[PDB]
């Protein structure tokens, strides 16, 4: 159940672990490219917000699903912020989204008055006007229903074949984590010089009980030097001060 | 459709005299008019598009004017070969037409 | 364009301030009243007096400012 | 749905934003430091529009207001009248809109193509039975379809009694819509309030980040009505305004110097745009300024219009004589 | 570019008239084709316009139901169908090119090249 690009869907991924284990290496994908984190490290990180955008586009439109890349699909249907963190995943889908006479179940917005801002999902069907006469719901001349289906066919050129695109968008550890790659825990060690990882904030120091309180949504703090001052332990939620090793 | 009325039903003038042909809309069409010249045995050909803007290949004697609902086709000097029935067309359909005859 | 200088009595005394516009020859792009036009720029928000006193907060070009009885 | 009538045309009075509406700009703990923050903030000492419901008058005040770059919203009551918000563009079922409603059953957040009531309302009825108030109406929208976002919380068995007096409970909220997320922050403080927000200071904690992808340019508040056995039963005129107040401000880009106390609560702040003294305090990273002269930022005249004046070239470049040429 | 149409035909009442105009060169990817009827003693009566690019056809109210337009995807082939031919509906009818377009979808405001036509009768 992939969406028309003009009305791309989105699902939230939360309160779960792993499956960032370079799944793309199964080579079922025509392309896989990350704009933030290098793919092999995704499975070592924790995230606070993970979402998957799901839609079908033509092969020559795959190149438009990128930060900084303009064009009608990029501007009228699905748009990424240029400051994008996430990975764009895509594959050929002729076995599902193509028909001999054309698979017309997927709509594109071709006619629009203005460009989208990041992640705006405009599902409006207002007839588009392109001229001095109002053409109010007429269809023809200066106005058209904004959406057009494309007849995907198994025999068309590759750029005209359907591709399924999933964009995995995410935030980094600037809040308590909800989604993590697979990790093996070890016990909390207090005092002594210890190398720690938690949800990230990797470093070495001496962990002692803190006399601090954090607001419920803060997870960790920062010093004037922008280094972690203290962290909350993901398990049991004690606040630990990180002092330097002598 | 866009309803247009043309006038006179028949225009009567001598060759060399100016021919003025009227077309009037029930609704505004901005500048979207075309004018055409019909002859016995021939479907009318394009003279003007964009109300006053002369069509490619058409002699300078033809021009138009008007906007909104009120439009005119002017032939500055009608030639003996131009005693045609003239028509206006809106973005979609044609008006009634004016027959032009020699006085 | 130009720099803008703010003349401040200490805040433990007063919250009135006066502002000096470096290259304005009054022709100012902010406000009026209490305008003293000098070689150091336009000083707006201070009362020029015909007296003279020991210098407190220097401005420039022979002019100093102070907070007095306020 | 129901077009309400019989109201005194009470004027749009304004109050002072003072030093409220700073917010916590981050989700990182800081303490006993000063910090320079850039965000959309309620400007200090601005004119905040006052809105008011009061019976005495029969005033109910539930207009459509601009959302612009975000809204500072305060809700003053003891009566539990002000609750819920409507956000969207045309607000007429043509496109989707966001409806946030707090009723006794639950709090519901939905994004749908909604059919608007024009002046939607909630309400309670004063029963003869047990001499008590109970929720009776949810005349909030006529319909909805094509719903893509939905969240429902637990029951909220709020005190529905039409209590009178000055107001005792103040809620403060901000609604801002950034890069697809509708961001909501809030806080609660005790009050003794009639018309003028107390000259206090606050920073409010985030509640939610809603991953909606919704275009919001306008918003409308949602208020409850009080109906009783002492009023007409007519749905358009048979109502009591009770007593409630709210305030609407707008956020603007600002830089603030925030002061974090021990244990990390923002205790104070300075709006760097208020005046030269505030500019001095921000420049020096201090809330105390010693006697003397400080330089702050600079002065620059901004452009007011633009000039193109390019060559008067009227023909077109013959690229078609190169391309598709043989 | 071109408006190459069919020859003339005579047929049984109720039968469909199925003809097409073929336009070569760059017509397919640019300009659309409009069908118009030169009824005898009348002016032209526009019937409809087909746009193979947008998968759309525009129609005169006068000819809705009876006139439908089909087209191919290579040579622009404006395959107009007139259902229910009646003997009173005897006319010379033809295709014409709508020479104005854009990528901003102002599309077709007017005509340029007209094909004159062919006769259909009973
Ligand atoms: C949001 O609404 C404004 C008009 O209020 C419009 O100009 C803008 O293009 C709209 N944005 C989207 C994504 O539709
Ligand atoms: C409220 O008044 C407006 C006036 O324009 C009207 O269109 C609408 O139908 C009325 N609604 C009800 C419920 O009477
Ligand atoms: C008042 O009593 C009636 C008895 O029929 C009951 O239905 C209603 O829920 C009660 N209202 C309140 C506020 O308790």
């Amino acid at each position: 159940r992939f969406a028309s690009v003009y009305a791309w869907n989105r699902k939230r991924i939360s309160n779960c672990v792993a499956d960032y284990s370079v799944l793309y290496n199964s080579a079922s994908f025509s392309t896989f490219k990350c704009y933030g984190v290098c793919p092999t490290k995704l499975n070592d990180l924790c995230f606070t917000n993970v979402y998957a955008d799901s839609f079908v586009i033509r092969g020559d439109e795959v190149r438009q699903i990128a930060p900084g890349q303009t064009g009608k699909i990029a501007d009228y249907n699905y748009k990424l912020p240029d400051d994008f963190t996430g990975c764009v995943i895509a594959w050929n889908s002729n076995n599902l989204d193509s028909k001999v006479g054309g698979n017309y179940n997927y709509l594109y917005r071709l006619f629009r008055k203005s460009n989208l801002k990041p992640f705006e999902r405009d599902i409006s069907t207002e007839i588009y006007q392109a001229g001095s006469t109002p053409c109010n719901g007429v269809e023809g001349f200066n106005c058209y229903f904004p959406l057009q289906s494309y007849g995907f066919q198994p025999t068309n050129g590759v750029g005209y074949q359907p591709y399924r695109v999933v964009v995995l968008s995410f935030e980094l550890l600037h809040a308590p984590a909800t989604v993590c790659g697979p990790k093996k825990s070890t016990n909390l060690v207090k005092n002594k010089c210890v190398n720690f990882n938690f949800n990230g904030l990797t470093g070495t120091g001496v962990l002692t009980e803190s006399n601090k309180k954090f607001l419920p949504f803060q997870q960790f703090g920062r010093d004037i030097a922008d280094t972690t001052d203290a962290v909350r332990d993901p398990q049991t939620l004690e606040i630990l001060d990180i002092t330097p090793c002598s | 459709e866009i309803v247009m009325t043309q006038s006179p039903a028949t225009l009567s003038l001598s060759p060399g005299e100016r021919a003025t042909l009227s077309c009037r809309a029930s609704q505004s069409v901005s500048s979207y008019l075309a004018w055409y010249q019909q002859k016995p045995g021939q479907a009318p050909s394009l003279l003007i598009y964009d109300a006053s803007n002369r069509a490619t290949g058409i002699p300078a004697r033809f021009s138009g004017s008007g906007s909104g609902t009120d439009f005119t086709l002017t032939i500055s000097s009608l030639e003996p070969e131009d005693f045609a029935v003239y028509y206006c067309q809106q973005p979609l359909t044609f008006g009634g037409g004016t027959k032009v005859e020699i006085k | 364009f130009g720099g803008v200088s703010v003349i401040t009595p200490g805040t433990n005394t007063s919250n009135q301030v006066a502002v000096l516009y470096q290259d304005v020859n009054c022709r100012v792009y902010s406000t009026g009243s209490n305008v003293f036009q000098t070689r150091a720029g336009c000083l707006i928000g201070a009362e020029h007096v015909n007296n003279s006193y020991e210098c407190d907060i220097p401005i420039g070009a022979g002019i100093c400012a102070s907070y007095q009885t306020q | 749905c129901v077009n309400l009538t019989t109201r005194t045309q009470l004027p749009p009075a304004y109050t002072n934003s003072f030093t409220r509406g700073v917010y916590y700009p981050d989700k990182v703990f800081r303490s006993s430091v000063l910090h320079s923050t850039q965000d959309l903030f309620l400007p200090f000492f601005s004119n905040v529009t006052w809105f008011h419901a009061i019976h005495v008058t029969k005033r109910f005040d539930n207009p459509v207001l601009p959302f612009n770059d975000g809204v500072y919203f305060a809700s003053t009551e003891k009566s539990n009248i002000i609750r819920g918000w409507i956000f969207g563009t045309t607000l007429d079922s043509k496109t989707q809109s966001l409806l946030i409603v707090n009723n006794a059953t639950n709090v519901v957040i939905k994004v749908c193509e909604f059919q608007f009531c024009n002046d939607p309302f909630l309400g309670v009825y004063y029963h003869k039975n047990n001499k008590s108030w109970m929720e009776s109406e949810f005349r909030v929208y006529s319909s909805a379809n094509n719903c893509t976002f939905e969240y429902v919380s637990q029951p909220f068995l709020m005190d529905l009694e039409g209590k009178q007096g000055n107001f005792k409970n103040l809620r403060e909220f901000v609604f801002k819509n950034i890069d697809g997320y509708f961001k909501i922050y809030s806080k609660h403080t005790p009050i003794n309030l009639v018309r003028d927000l107390p000259q206090g200071f606050s920073a409010l904690e985030p509640l939610v980040d809603l991953p909606i992808g919704i275009n919001i340019t306008r918003f409308q508040t949602l208020l409850a009505l009080h109906r009783s056995y002492l009023t007409p039963g007519d749905s358009s005129s048979g109502w009591t305004a009770g007593a409630a107040a709210y305030y609407v401000g707008y956020l603007q880009p600002r830089t603030f110097l925030l002061k974090y106390n021990e244990n990390g609560t923002i205790t104070d702040a300075v709006d760097c745009a208020l005046d030269p003294l505030s500019e001095t305090k921000c420049t020096l990273k201090s809330f105390t300024v010693e006697k003397g002269i400080y330089q702050t930022s600079n002065f620059r005249v901004q452009p007011t219009e633009s000039i193109v004046r390019f060559p008067n070239i009227t023909n077109l470049c013959p690229f078609g004589e190169v391309f598709n040429a043989t | 570019v071109q408006l190459v149409q069919s020859g003339a035909e005579v047929k049984k009442p109720g039968s469909s008239v199925k003809v097409s105009c073929k336009a070569s060169g760059g017509t397919f990817s640019s300009y659309t084709i409009s069908w118009v009827r030169q009824a005898p003693g009348q002016g032209l009566e526009w019937m409809g316009r087909i746009i193979p690019i947008l998968d759309r056809v525009m129609y005169a109210q006068k000819f809705q139901g009876r006139v439908t337009i089909t087209a191919d995807k290579s040579t622009s082939t404006a395959y107009m169908e007139l259902s229910s031919l009646r003997s009173e509906d005897t006319a010379v009818y033809y295709c014409a090119r709508r020479a104005i377009d854009s990528d901003t979808y102002v599309e077709q405001s007017h005509f340029d090249y007209w094909g004159q036509g062919t006769l259909v009768t009973v």
